[PDB]
């Protein structure tokens, strides 16, 4: 999760027009929450255990 | 450490390789001379500094 | 089109004198325009009910 | 000669120049001045229905159109 | 990690800054000297 | 997959902006040969001659946004290659947090492609109307000679 | 507040076009007189 | 859209 | 004749115009007020309360 | 003089136009450009009147 | 009853709506095309009188002639490709109050 | 042309001073001095 | 040609010093996350008694 | 032309006088095709990965 | 879906005439209203099943 | 060697990331560009004398 955020940041830096609504912005974002959900879920069974 | 050691394996590979690449680019261009073919004009500026 | 119709018309009014008589051709620039109007119209309503069933 | 004594002698300069900024752009010609009715426009008790813009005080003479005179 | 968060933001804050300060010395220095010599 | 995007459109403009780099040097050839004709109608060679001149502050007019089209882009591409080369494990990977759900964009690519191809599309355009600007002085020059 | 504002626009828009064929139509009566006098 | 000051 | 030429310029340069002007007054006139009669009531926003 | 004047009156926190020294400005318009455009056609047709009846 | 009920009146309707879907594309293609066609045509009609009127005055008239001409290069704009066209009659600007 | 590479640059870095105030009032002392020339000329 | 050179100095001062502060601030975030494993290893050796 | 002369001629950009489709009944080819490769060859891969 | 539409009809207009006033600034206000209303109602939601 | 130097730099502007690098040889092709453009007008002038 990590490095997907931290390749998710800094394409923010691109200016006017480069500045580019992609594939690779929305379905980072979708990782982002999946893994958090991942990790809720390994929380859980870890209470269990 | 196992995987430690291959990550900066592979690191210094690909450093390596681009060098190769590279010189090989280089040696095949000094060939030339000036009454020779695969010379053409190239108006490009001289703009390659960022 | 229509700019240049409208462009050519504008031109046409610098006809001098005796010259100034009602030629085929402007009849013919008119059925243009009106018919660039029905167009419009008919696209008009389509792009709307497109919208409506979106 | 100065002009007079009177101007001389009470003329005072350097004041804060320029009337206040509008902080907003504005038209004499059809801005209507707002009212504690106009702000409160929908919550009154004479307010006529509010279906023209840029003035709500229009009479919407709608239901008044009788059956052979409805349009 | 709330602090070093900051310090995160902060450090690609001026990270950035110094590309476009790079950016306009590079085009002063090509500039300058290359059309203005002598007259 | 982007930056090979990147690299095909930038070799498209590589290409487009060096035709008039000649285009330009044979029209300046033209104008020094016309004041020749000058020192050699004559209100027809000055009229002509203003005609082309102001077609070559045109000509690097056109240009202006050419360069300032390469000029943005390859900055962006520093940021593509870092990003293709941002790696697991590596140096800057770091706890930022907060903006992920953020958004301020303006681009549908295939609308990015077309604006880079509007601005291609008037170069070569303004470059065709210049070949035949040149041709009609040395017709007229012949007439005139 | 953005219907409002859409309307004041549209209405200034009205009043330029109403300016301009008021300028066409003395135009072409000055256009006639001018051919009159030449 | 910016003066030498800020 | 040289300021009937003047003329006819800018007289041309009117009727552009008009048209130009003409175009924009059917677009805002016609699409938007049309589409936005659909806006929901305030109820309803509150989610049929 | 005036060139400098105009591009002194806009360099605040504000969105500024695209004027520079050469190139062209982008389309995006603004109020009082558009207005004083306007005011500008608006008064060349109409110098152009009297011109033209004067020599009338 | 009401599961099967209101099942198969979401199912209806969904099938209703996307075969509206592909009727009113069908209707949107139809029109653009004869639009085109009918434009195309009477274009081509235009320009046959064009012609013919050129003939006529072959057959102030230098005035008309250069009239004739100079919209005539105009149309051509309307089908020559935007790359290659450009103005080729009088670009001699005789207006010079300004 | 100085001018024009002037322009390239972005960001915060676009401030307007007294660099390109020199480079307009030189351009328009070129132009003025020229039309001179043509004047004497004629 | 002298404004220019002014500039030039300004530019080349204000560089040195966002560079400087660049190295000490990379520094400062590798103390940082090095403090943050010790009491990450701290804690267990608590739970330990 | 900025000068003397002014002309506010509008330009086509090309996208829909044309005929990008292809057929075999279309690859005779005639040399008026507007068929500049940057967008045709560029949509060959668009719509590829869109697919 | 309404104010993004209004927008691109909006920027569908002729060259002489465009410009940029209230009506954009605020279609843009909507739209950032309408996106943070709707994270806030997710949250509230999530608390709700809780 | 005008066309042959123009090839040159044009070849040597294809290294890729860190191997492009700038030294001394840019600074002189470009030198030989520049004098190869006097000697040519200056050639091209005499010409008119001629």
């Amino acid at each position: 999760l990590k490095v997907a955020q931290t390749r998710l940041d800094e394409r923010t830096r691109r200016p006017n027009v480069e500045l580019c609504r992609d594939m690779a912005q929305l379905r980072l974002v979708n990782e982002v929450y999946e893994v958090d959900e991942t990790i809720q879920t390994l929380q859980q069974r870890l209470r269990d255990s | 450490q196992i995987r430690l050691n291959r990550e900066h394996k592979e690191s210094c590979e690909m450093n390596w390789s681009d060098k190769v690449e590279v010189y090989n680019i280089d040696d095949t261009c000094s060939r030339y001379t000036n009454e020779s073919t695969q010379v053409q004009f190239y108006p490009h500026s001289s703009k390659f500094e960022e | 089109p229509l700019d240049v119709a409208i462009e050519c018309l504008t031109l046409r009014e610098s006809r001098r004198d005796i010259d100034v008589v009602r030629d085929p051709v402007e009849e013919e620039l008119l059925k243009e325009v009106e018919v660039i109007e029905a167009t419009k119209k008919v696209l008009q309503e389509k792009i709307s009910q497109a919208f409506q069933h979106l | 000669e100065t002009e007079s004594v009177t101007h001389h002698d009470y003329r005072v300069e350097l004041v804060r120049a320029a009337p206040p900024a509008s902080t907003k752009p504005h038209d004499y010609r059809q801005e209507q001045p707002e009212t504690f009715w106009i702000q409160r426009a929908a919550r009154l008790p004479g307010v006529s229905d509010i279906r023209t813009l840029d003035t709500p005080f229009r009479k919407n003479c709608s239901f008044s159109t009788p059956v052979p005179l409805s349009l | 990690e709330d602090t070093l968060q900051s310090l995160a933001h902060t450090k690609a804050t001026l990270e950035h800054d110094l590309a476009v300060k790079a950016n306009t010395l590079y085009i002063d220095q090509e500039k300058c000297m290359s059309m203005r010599n002598s007259y | 997959e982007r930056v090979n995007d990147l690299a095909f459109w930038k070799s498209e403009i590589t290409h487009e902006l060096d035709e008039m780099i000649g285009e330009t040097n044979a029209l300046t050839d033209i104008k020094r040969r016309l004041e020749r004709g000058l020192i050699e109608c004559q209100e027809r060679m000055r009229q002509h001659l203003d005609k082309a001149n102001a077609q070559l502050a045109s000509d690097r007019s056109a240009q202006h946004e050419l360069e300032k089209d390469l000029s943005d882009k390859q900055a962006a591409l520093r940021i593509d290659d870092k990003c293709q080369h941002l790696r697991n494990t590596s140096e800057g990977v770091s706890y930022f947090r907060g903006v992920e759900r953020v958004d301020a964009t303006v681009s549908v690519p295939e609308t990015w492609a077309k604006f880079t191809d509007d601005n291609v599309l008037r170069s070569q355009s303004e470059r065709a109307a210049s070949a035949k600007l040149r041709e009609e002085t040395e017709n007229l020059l012949i007439v005139t000679a | 507040a953005v219907n409002s504002a859409f309307s004041s626009r549209c209405q200034e828009l009205d009043d330029s076009l109403q300016k301009l064929q008021y300028h066409l139509r003395k135009t072409l009566t000055e256009i006639t007189d001018q051919e009159h006098q030449i | 859209r910016y003066t030498p000051d800020d | 004749e040289q300021a009937l030429r003047n003329l006819e310029d800018s007289r041309m340069s009117l009727e552009k115009d008009i048209a130009v002007k003409t175009n924009s007054l059917f677009i805002d006139r016609q699409k938007c007020m049309t589409h936005r009669n659909r806006y929901p009531s305030v109820l309803q926003l509150a989610g049929y309360q | 003089p005036r060139k400098e004047y105009e591009v002194a009156c806009n360099t605040g926190a504000y969105t500024s136009s695209g004027l520079a020294t050469a190139g062209f400005r982008t389309a995006k318009y603004l109020r009082d450009e558009w207005f004083q455009n306007s005011y500008a056609r608006y008064h060349q047709a109409f110098a152009d009147r009297d011109y033209s009846e004067r020599q009338r | 009853q009401q599961w099967d009920e209101f099942t198969r009146f979401n199912k209806n309707r969904a099938e209703a709506e996307m075969k509206a879907s592909i009727e009113l594309r069908e209707a949107i293609a139809l029109a653009i095309a004869q639009t085109n066609n009918e434009l195309d045509a009477q274009r081509v009609a235009t320009e046959f009188t064009f012609r013919k009127r050129l003939r006529e005055m072959e057959s102030c008239k230098t005035n008309t002639l250069l009239l004739d001409t100079k919209c005539m290069d105009t149309r051509r704009k309307l089908t020559v490709p935007a790359e290659k066209f450009v103005p080729q009659v009088d670009t001699f600007t005789r207006t010079t109050n300004r | 042309e100085c001018l024009f590479h002037r322009e390239k640059r972005m960001g915060i870095d676009l401030v307007h001073d007294e660099a390109e105030k020199e480079l307009l009032a030189e351009v328009d002392t070129i132009l003025c001095c020229q039309e001179r020339m043509r004047q004497h000329l004629d | 040609n002298l404004a220019f050179t002014n500039r030039i100095a300004e530019t080349v001062d204000a560089k040195n010093k966002i560079h400087t502060h660049l190295t000490k601030t990379l520094q400062e975030i590798f103390q940082i996350e090095m403090t943050i494993e010790s009491i990450k290893k701290a804690i267990k050796e608590k739970s330990a008694f | 032309p900025m000068g003397r002369d002014a002309a506010g001629q509008v330009w086509f950009t090309g996208l829909t006088n044309s005929e990008p489709g292809d057929a075999w009944y279309k690859l005779p080819r005639a040399l008026d095709t507007p068929y500049r490769e940057a967008h045709t060859r560029w949509h060959g891969c668009f719509q590829s990965r869109q697919r | 879906s309404i104010a993004t539409d209004n927008l691109q009809c909006r920027e569908r207009r002729q060259h002489p005439d465009l410009v940029r006033d209230y009506v954009e600034v605020e279609l843009l206000k909507e739209t950032e209203l309408i996106r943070n209303i709707q994270e806030l109602l997710k949250r509230t939601i999530g608390q709700a099943v809780d | 060697p005008l066309r042959v130097a123009q090839t040159r730099l044009y070849q040597r502007s294809h290294r890729p990331n860190v191997e492009l690098c700038r030294d001394n040889a840019q600074f002189r092709l470009l030198s030989e560009v520049e004098e190869l453009n006097m000697s040519l007008r200056a050639l091209k002038e005499k010409l008119q004398d001629a």
